[PDB]
């Protein structure tokens, strides 16, 4: 049994924190949707 | 119940409910990755959702239509990452994405690394557009997640 609750707008926030980097990588994409590293 | 909105998709085993991943309800259609819910039907108050299209390799699925979410990442600008954690209020979270380059072209890419119940958080830039969903990726270092912007065609 899976079901679904309301959790929120969407929406962009101007007081949201920031974080995280931006890093360039080489990928690969599979046939089951699996990403890796090339 | 299609209220526009970010939902979470939670399963309910013998004992105790978790929170298995995340959605988009958009236009009348509920768009969450593949993942999540393996194609199965959703409950929604005292209504089915059932699933309409998906494919395993996008690792994407809507229900009750096709799929509605068509913006894109512009390649320059910040973007936001609208989590919902398992257990507590949905928030965002500002990064600039960085980039999966792929041999059919670049997609775009998030390093934030959020708990697994919340695969299928919309990431979305200035304008408040669904550009991608949150929760298909690659592991660089140690525990360093990264995942795609990943978004479907509409």
């Amino acid at each position: 049994d899976m079901y679904i609750e309301r959790a929120g707008d969407i929406t962009w926030e101007k007081d949201a924190e920031v974080t995280g980097n931006s890093p360039r990588l080489d990928v690969a994409l599979d046939e089951s949707g699996d990403f890796s590293l090339v | 119940e299609t209220t526009d909105g970010v939902y979470r998709v939670m399963t309910r085993r013998l004992l105790g409910s978790t929170q298995v991943g995340v959605g988009v309800m958009q236009e009348g259609v509920f768009h969450t990755m593949w993942h999540v819910t393996k194609g199965a039907a959703l409950r929604s108050g005292e209504g089915r959702l059932d699933p309409y299209w998906g494919d395993v390799k996008q690792d994407l699925v809507s229900y009750c239509g096709p799929w509605k979410l068509d913006a894109a990442w512009d390649g320059l600008s910040e973007v936001q990452l609208l989590a919902v954690p398992p257990g507590e209020r949905a928030k965002n979270i500002q990064t600039l994405p960085g980039i999966f380059k792929t041999k059919d072209g670049d997609i775009g890419a998030v390093a934030l690394d959020y708990p697994a119940g919340t695969s299928g958080s919309p990431i979305l830039d200035k304008c408040g557009r669904v550009i991608g969903l949150y929760g298909n990726g690659v592991v660089i270092k140690n525990g360093s997640y990264v995942s795609a912007i990943t978004q479907g065609k509409r």
